[PDB]
DNA sequence: GGATTACACCCAAGACACCAGGCACGAGACAGAAAAAAACAACGAAAACGG
DNA sequence: CCGTTTTCGTTGTTTTTTTCTGTCTCGTGCCTGGTGTCTTGGGTGTAATCC
């Protein structure tokens, strides 16, 4: 089960969108989706972190974990 | 964009120009600092033996040894070991390490003594015994005795006075360096205090908060707990007095860096560290508000209480902010932490160890893995004074290269790249046996070779900006 | 919008990630990532929209979307 | 033990050899030196004994009973390049406070060593024949390590 | 662990409802789609008179709560809270009016 | 004639330069021999490819072109050679 | 290009020689998957001097070359 | 009479973390052996072009 | 598919010297030991509902 509340993912999404454009609408299941891929891909990014903070032989996962996952990924410069 | 990269570029021209001008400065500034005559006059330095005696007369040597067993005098640190009934002493400093092997009925345990090649772990500079090619030396002594519980007790006691020996040595070298300071001449009237204060490096292993007082050639901390734990540092004695607010910290800051190191508690420092900190939908948003004032209160008293230290040195120490928007980060030590230049340095002050490196001391920066895209790289600061170990700041992102490359050349020190980690103990050492040969061959403005040199290029095909059928 | 998502969420999707510790910094590190990625995501989907000359977005846009950073999504009408 | 430096300790121990005709003698069924330990972490002398195992080390000297030895592991590493022997002691190995119940020693595979037994010809044959080989040839040091173990401490490597 | 649903008057543990929502007031409530504030809001763990009931077309009981169209199951007869103004005036949006089983209303 | 056990023909100072030229100072022992497992791997991925694309054109020559498309299969486009 | 361009041809035959005996190769083949082997490696280095880096160490060891691949996402 | 139990609180342990000491395995240094690398010339398979 | 041009891939030989290595000492960083203080358990003890 989605573990973020709705309402606020949902107007999360709408003050995101509402700088691209404004009077935009979105099917629940557009936000469902969004919502389903967010989770997916946080968790992923999370199992990434706790496999680094691992390697620095600690248990505690840090920012600087985060950075470092995000850049081994490829994701920042 | 191609008249600002145009613009860019020759302010990039300006650079390299400058940077040019740097290297040729120091190169007659080398020449200049070392003459012939001192390279004639060259310094061997040898090894310096710590002379030390276990007895000067039969006398000294207890009653208790009339027993034919190995007596221990831990007054005069030394071991009494029975050689075909000859009471020889041998000094917890000859001695190295032991082993015990109860080998049926008796317990054999070697005693090894300091042996030239791969010994101990103690640097050239002191050696536990006198230098000589035709020195041979006892290695180790292996005894046996029927009592196993003495012959215990007795290895136990050798192993206490070697730990109670190296204690005193670390605790003297933690001394020895320090240069004998003033006596704090203590204010006549109300001293300025700060209260709530945490000291680093801590005098005791215990955490306790202290107050902060200035005086009239320096300043005193003072923990409420013990009197005893008075940490005195003079205002001749500061070369760097820092402040650090809370700007993302959840502490905030009072560094003073030292010409001379001080003997906090047990230990040896060129910094002495003053802190306090703040650490303890719309709820959560006026909780943060509630903390940032506690940051702005905190700041603004210490920034005062810093400025009050800049004013009572009588214009000897100058209180020097970091500029956080210069800010880069890198590892100088084992965690990646914010670099923050100042007027005058390049600091690390919110883990330990601290980093403080003034800018008028650098030689030459070297950036080391700068090659065809890289992710990082890594920045060596040469010292003018060549004893001074070389400081490393590595994984400095590439992101960061231009910048810093930039940075560089606003503070007037040069800058070489490569792409190849150089070792600086080989290259020191050298430096160091011969500086006048050194900058006599090119110093390191021939090293730095900026032209590119490149003409091979990889051919032309046949030029022709005409349309083809 | 972004103080939305609470530490117990960001707590419950690293518990679900195998974490066991957690600094106090992960909690803005996070919502920093997620706002990065829901803003490329977001302005993809609305490109797709704004091509088909709509005001709504659908989830097909979405979907493509989804594809075209190759995070593809099964169960959505793909 | 004496130190001698200089090229000049072997006309020393010559000199002093020919004054009383010192007979050299030669201990130890059989030993393996400069054996890399992973833990305790360092590097030991091996020397193997009727009743008991000697590990010597510049820093510690153990010495282990062969009825203490209660498991061998001879395992390849992932790498493809070293080859693990595992001790199980009980009771475990002591440095001060944390202990070793596992010995682990780190072979090279291409580590090749010839090995003769320090055995009499009648011992060997009346306590040691088809447990051990009088001589091992040019094998994986790590092979015959574990064979004698198996020989001499009656367990099974596993 | 069991929590009463204030609107349709169903029992069920507070984790079924987090996880699978109200069978029967799903329609109007979204329960499994809400959080665990909106959840404590229409599901109350405080409660009393356990009911259960087997035909919900002709037991006068079932007419009497007012849960005749609802799933047969663990119901209560009373349930400590109400639900929120804002929960009300999205029910009223629908059409859907509600009367509380709190007792206090009558 | 065929090929034996040429692995070693990655000598150690290619793998250290190639740690070099990515801004490595000290390497451990034992990444000589991973590294020449991790590129057999990753050439025995791209040639499998390379010669399906060959096999496929009904060639017995593999032409620069199928190493193009096999590695822009991986997303490894390579300019330079063609494209 | 750092590794040489003999040995690495026959390494490139020997793994080709699985899967069909007897094949030829082309002017810019053998060229190519240098280019693409020494980028490869170079970028695999990289991560694993931050691995490396990020242990607080300076020396690559083979579990940063593992880590390293792992979060690429390699097999 | 009897019993299991709620509830606040104290005395205590497991755990991730910080600091210190030391010993060995790696880097640095030097003199030596090895074969990768560089340079040279020859032959012609097969790549690029055309109908 | 078939005939053409002519590049650069395959073939072999000689020489150079940078790289690999045998050997030594030292040190710095890996590993064992001592210690912090927080989150949490297991328990006492005061106090209680239930029939
Ligand atoms: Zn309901």
């Amino acid at each position: 089960e989605l573990l973020i509340r709705k309402l606020p993912f949902q107007r999360l999404v709408r003050e995101i969108a509402q700088d691209f454009k404004t009077d935009l609408r979105f099917q629940s299941a557009a936000i469902g989706a969004l919502q389903e891929a967010s989770e997916a891909y946080l968790v992923g990014l999370f199992e990434d972190t706790n496999l680094c903070a691992i390697h620095a032989k600690r248990v505690t996962i840090m920012p600087k974990d985060i950075q470092l996952a995000r850049r081994i990924r490829g994701e920042r410069a | 964009r191609n008249e600002t990269t145009n613009t860019e570029e020759e302010k990039e021209r300006l650079r390299k120009e400058i940077q040019k001008q740097l290297h040729e400065k120091i190169q007659k500034e080398g020449l200049a600092r070392f003459n012939k005559s001192d390279a004639q006059d060259g310094n061997e330095n040898h090894a310096v033996f710590k002379r030390y005696e276990s007895y000067v007369r039969e006398s000294q040597i207890p009653s208790k040894v009339k027993n034919l067993r190995i007596s221990i005098d831990p007054k005069a640190q030394t071991i009494i070991l029975p050689i075909c009934g000859r009471p020889v002493p041998f000094h917890i400093n000859s001695f190295k390490n032991g082993s015990k092997n109860e080998e049926g009925d008796y317990m054999y345990i070697r005693l090894n003594f300091n042996s030239p090649g791969m010994g101990s772990s103690v640097k050239k500079t002191e050696l536990p015994y006198e230098d000589g090619d035709d020195k041979e030396f006892v290695r180790s002594l292996t005894f046996r005795s029927t009592n196993k519980e003495r012959m215990s007790e007795v290895f136990k006691a050798i192993t206490e006075l070697k730990k109670t020996a190296v204690k005193r040595d670390q605790e003297r070298k933690t001394m020895e360096d320090v240069v004998a300071q003033a006596q704090l001449v203590e204010f006549k009237g109300r001293p300025k205090k700060l209260e709530n204060v945490f000291v680093r490096p801590a005098p005791d292993s215990k955490r306790v908060t202290g107050t902060l007082f200035i005086h009239q050639n320096g300043i005193r901390y003072q923990s409420p707990v013990r009197s005893d734990h008075r940490v005195d540092i003079l205002f001749s004695n500061i070369k760097h007095l820092f402040f650090q607010p809370c700007k993302e910290e959840l502490m905030v800051i009072i560094h003073c860096h030292l010409k001379t190191p001080l003997m906090i508690g047990k230990k040896k420092t060129f910094d002495v560290q003053f802190y306090r900190e703040v650490s303890d939908d719309e709820d959560e948003l006026e909780q943060e508000q509630e903390e940032r004032r506690r940051k702005a209160l905190l700041d603004k008293e210490f920034r005062r209480f810093a400025e009050e230290i800049s004013e009572a040195s009588n214009g000897l120490l100058d209180l020097e902010t970091p500029f956080r928007e210069l800010g880069f980060t890198g590892v100088p030590f084992r965690s990646s932490v914010l670099c923050l230049p100042t007027r005058d340095c390049l600091i690390q002050l919110i883990d330990t160890p601290f980093l403080v490196v003034t800018l008028e001391e650098i030689e030459v920066a070297h950036l080391e893995r700068v090659q065809f895209g890289l992710k990082n790289f890594d920045l060596v600061f040469v010292f003018k004074d060549f004893s001074k170990p070389v400081v490393h700041i590595n994984t400095i992102p590439i992101e960061m290269l231009e910048f810093v490359k930039q940075w560089l050349t606003d503070v007037d020190i040069p800058y070489s790249e490569g792409a190849v980690n150089l070792n600086w103990g080989t290259i020191m050492k050298t430096i160091q046996a011969d500086p006048y040969e050194f900058f006599e061959n090119g110093g390191w403005s021939f090293l730095g070779g900026g032209e590119s040199d490149d003409e091979e290029s990889e051919e032309e095909e046949s030029e022709f900006q005409v349309s083809d059928e | 919008n972004i103080q939305g998502i609470t530490k117990p969420a960001i707590r419950r999707l690293a518990r679900r990630g195998g974490v066991k510790r957690i600094s106090g910094l992960i909690y803005e590190e996070t919502r920093g990532v997620l706002k990065v990625f829901l803003e490329n995501v977001i302005r993809d989907a609305v490109t797709y929209t704004e091509h088909a000359k709509r005001k709504t977005v659908t989830a097909m846009d979405v979907v493509y979307a989804l594809k075209r950073q190759g995070r593809t999504l099964y169960g959505f009408g793909g | 033990r004496l130190y001698v430096p200089g090229q000049k300790s072997q006309l020393f121990y010559e000199q002093l050899k020919d004054k009383a005709d010192f007979d050299t003698t030669s201990e130890a069924i059989v030993s393996f030196e400069d054996i890399l330990f992973l833990t305790p972490r360092g590097r030991f002398e091996i020397s193997m004994y009727a009743n008991n195992l000697r590990l010597r080390g510049q820093s510690y000297d153990y010495k282990i009973q062969n009825k203490n030895v209660l498991r061998i592991f001879s395992l390849p590493r992932l790498d493809d390049r070293h080859h693990l022997v595992i001790l199980q002691v009980d009771p475990p190995l002591r440095q001060g406070q944390t202990r070793y119940p596992f010995l682990v020693m780190q072979f090279d595979r291409n580590e090749e060593l010839e090995v003769e037994l320090n055995l009499s010809d009648e011992e060997y044959k009346s306590k040691y024949e088809g447990k051990l080989n009088r001589s091992y040839g040019t094998d994986s040091t790590y092979k015959i390590l574990s064979h004698c173990l198996r020989g001499l401490t009656e367990r099974r490597v596993i | 662990r069991e929590r009463a649903c204030m609107l349709c008057g169903i029992v069920l543990p507070g984790r079924v409802f987090m996880q699978n929502g109200c069978p029967n007031c799903d329609s109007v409530l979204n329960l499994r789609d809400s959080d665990q504030a909106t959840v404590n809001e229409c599901t109350s763990s405080s409660f009393e008179g356990l009911v259960a009931v087997g035909d919900n077309e002709h037991s006068w009981v079932a007419k009497w709560l007012r849960v005749d169209r609802f799933q047969p199951g663990l119901y209560a007869v009373r349930v400590d809270g109400r639900l929120p103004s804002d929960i009300v005036a999205a029910l009223e949006q629908y059409g859907v009016y509600y009367r509380p089983r709190d007792g206090s209303v009558i």
